[PDB]
């Protein structure tokens, strides 16, 4: 619902319109809250900011792609990661946010 | 080397 601040990165689920932000510097727990883990999810990233997200929890095995602007779910779901594949990060179950 | 990993349920 509320656009991301500048310094800030959002995932939004797609379900409820509830966001799960994080400033920049900061990441999730070993999983995502109980209430978003694992929902689809569109990415609200702030201006200034990058979203990492993982299919996987703890930002995991090089299972990161990266996630500027807003990004709608159905372009999410065949992304290059950082560990070579195309990975679905629709459904993310953990994330970091970095200055873009 | 350095990646983070996870653990298998327990
Ligand atoms: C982190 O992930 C990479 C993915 O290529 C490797 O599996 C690496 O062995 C992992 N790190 C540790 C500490 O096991
Ligand atoms: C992990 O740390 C080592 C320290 O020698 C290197 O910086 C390596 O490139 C790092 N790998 C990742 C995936 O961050
Ligand atoms: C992976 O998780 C470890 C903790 O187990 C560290 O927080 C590490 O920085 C994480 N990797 C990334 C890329 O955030
Ligand atoms: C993931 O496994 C590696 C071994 O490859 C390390 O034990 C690391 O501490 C583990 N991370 C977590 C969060 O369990
Ligand atoms: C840790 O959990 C991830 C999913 O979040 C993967 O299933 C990974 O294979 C697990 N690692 C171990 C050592 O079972």
């Amino acid at each position: 619902a509320l656009p991301a601040k500048e310094n800030e990165g959002c995932i939004v689920s797609v379900n409820s319109g509830k966001r799960y932000c994080l400033p920049v510097g900061q990441r999730s727990g070993y999983s995502l809250p109980d209430w978003i883990v694992g929902q689809e999810v569109y990415v609200d990233s702030g201006a200034k900011a990058k979203v990492l997200l993982s299919d996987w929890d703890n930002l995991s095995y090089n299972r990161i792609g990266e996630f500027v602007g807003n990004v709608n779910p159905a372009d999410m779901k065949k992304v290059k990661a950082w560990n070579g594949q195309y990975l679905d990060f629709s459904k993310p179950r953990s994330m970091r946010v970095v200055y873009k | 080397p350095t990646t983070s990993t996870t653990s298998a349920p327990k």
